[PDB]
């Protein structure tokens, strides 16, 4: 489950890197 | 008319995280716990009071009592929100259960430290004069979150009479080590049963086919399953946070919608607009009571084939126009069937937008969902009576993890499985006869 808490952690990182 | 909220487990922390979070983004609440508009003096068109308190610095404490056993994932919302929840509502053990252990020993804390628990939510009870009832959130996947949830809905049920009970569970999807977390989900169903007044369940498989559907690039979107049940719970108690013409109690919601107590039941339904590529999909208040009968819709995985319903309630929140409500509603009287020994319930609930958020107001552009009475719930429930329906005979690595009252006692540990499993096959046969017409 970490893995896929930190895949996660990477869906927001590109959310919030296509909102900047 | 105060309601009173209870999470447990992780996964209860975090649909109350979400759900706590989409409440203070309406109401315009914040990060802080202040007041987002520019003058105080004016009065407000909504009544915040039903779920926060209020004091005289202008602070709204959420009066939600959340329980845990590692404070480890609990400590994550209050340091995301600080300030905002009480710190003196959490609840944590110390040297407990063991990691994804059954129920057994979450249940055997829960009667251990039953005393505190019960005075905590009597202190919190006093705190107002008006008061109406509970909700529970949790999953029956997890041990001493379902065990710590059934102790205090018994505590719940026995101790206050004139009190109505709601839960919000959560079932695991089909998978392979879940054989285990069926097993004593079985055991865990037994309260929700025969004390909880009001239920709705959740399951994991449709919720990741409508995260895949809606959301890009999904993997694993454990967090929009939160979103969903937040945006689901949100648009229920809409009605009641903002005051309208009929409904503002939920006992006159649930009334429409519980017959005598053995098929309370219900099933959800949600319109692809979210509430977090939202712009699309929402056309029409006649396309959203189109939509709301397609099966692709429904919060559990089902099979479409003549659905018997006894009764169904639809809220729609927006600017709504009478006419395309009428035609809806007329061709789905056709459409839709129900059993011949009742009356046709079919229910709306037009309801007001949030005038806190800066919404982008369209004039046709409306939001809606539903509640029904099914007889396809039986199906989840036989989707794990088939795993124990074979394997409980050996028991090998069933008896490991102690699942019961009593250590090694599996005399006790087997009647007690029995009793489960035969008042689940009494739930099946209710279910049955009313679907079988055999009282016409
Ligand atoms: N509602 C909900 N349930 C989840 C989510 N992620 C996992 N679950 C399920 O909820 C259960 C929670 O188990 P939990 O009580 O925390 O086990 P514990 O950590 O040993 O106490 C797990 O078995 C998961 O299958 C989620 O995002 N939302």
């Amino acid at each position: 489950e970490i893995k896929s808490l930190k895949h996660e952690i990477k869906e927001l990182r590109k959310e919030k890197n296509d909102t900047l | 008319g105060e309601i009173i909220t209870l999470q447990a487990g992780q996964c209860g922390n975090h649909v109350g995280k979400f759900l706590w979070s989409q409440l203070a983004k309406e109401h315009a609440i914040g990060t802080d716990g202040l007041s987002q508009l520019p003058d105080s003096s004016t009065e407000r068109d909504d009544d915040t009071k039903p779920f926060f308190r209020e004091n005289s610095r202008n602070k709204f404490t959420p009066r939600a009592i959340m329980m845990d056993s590692e404070p480890s994932v609990i400590a994550d919302v209050e340091n995301t929100f600080r300030g905002f929840f009480d710190p003196r509502n959490t609840w944590v053990a110390s040297d407990g259960a063991s990691a994804g252990n059954s129920w057994a020993n979450g249940y055997d804390i829960g009667t251990r430290n039953q005393d505190d628990i019960l005075n905590k939510i009597d202190k919190e009870i006093d705190s107002t004069d008006n008061f109406e009832g509970f909700q529970l959130l949790h999953s029956v996947a997890g041990g001493t979150g379902s065990g710590l949830g059934s102790n205090l809905l018994e505590a719940l049920c026995d101790r206050y009479p004139k009190k109505i009970l709601t839960t919000y569970s959560v079932f695991p999807a089909r998978s392979s080590e879940v054989v285990v977390q069926s097993y004593n989900t079985i055991l865990a169903l037994r309260r929700l049963i025969e004390d909880s007044d009001a239920t709705v369940v959740f399951d994991n498989a449709s919720l990741l086919n409508i995260s895949g559907k809606v959301f890009r690039n999904p993997n694993i979107d454990l967090q929009h399953t939160n979103q969903l049940i937040s945006t689901i719970i949100s648009s229920v108690t809409n009605s009641i946070r903002f005051p309208s013409y009929m409904y503002s109690s939920m006992s006159s919601i649930y009334s429409t919608l519980i017959p005598s107590p053995e098929l309370h039941f219900l099933s959800p339904s949600f319109t692809p607009f979210t509430s977090d590529d939202i712009a699309h999909k929402g056309h029409s208040s006649y396309d959203v009571m189109l939509d709301l009968l397609d099966p692709s819709n429904s919060l559990v995985s089902t099979a479409m084939n003549n659905p018997t319903y006894f009764n169904v309630y639809n809220t729609i929140i927006g600017n709504v126009e009478p006419r395309q409500i009428s035609r809806a509603m007329t061709k789905l009287q056709q459409r839709i069937k129900f059993p011949s020994w009742s009356s046709s319930a079919m229910h709306v609930n037009i309801g007001r937008r949030s005038p806190y958020l800066p919404l982008q107001p369209n004039e046709n552009e409306v939001s809606g969902m539903m509640l029904s009475n099914m007889s396809t719930v039986v199906n989840v429930f036989e989707n794990a009576c088939n795993t124990f329906d074979k394997v409980f005979a050996k028991g090998a690595f069933l008896n490991n993890y102690n699942v019961g009252d009593l250590f090694q006692s599996m005399q006790n540990v087997q009647d007690e499985f029995a009793e489960s499993r035969e008042v689940v096959q009494s739930l099946m046969e209710d279910y049955v006869a009313a679907e079988q017409d055999s009282y016409l």
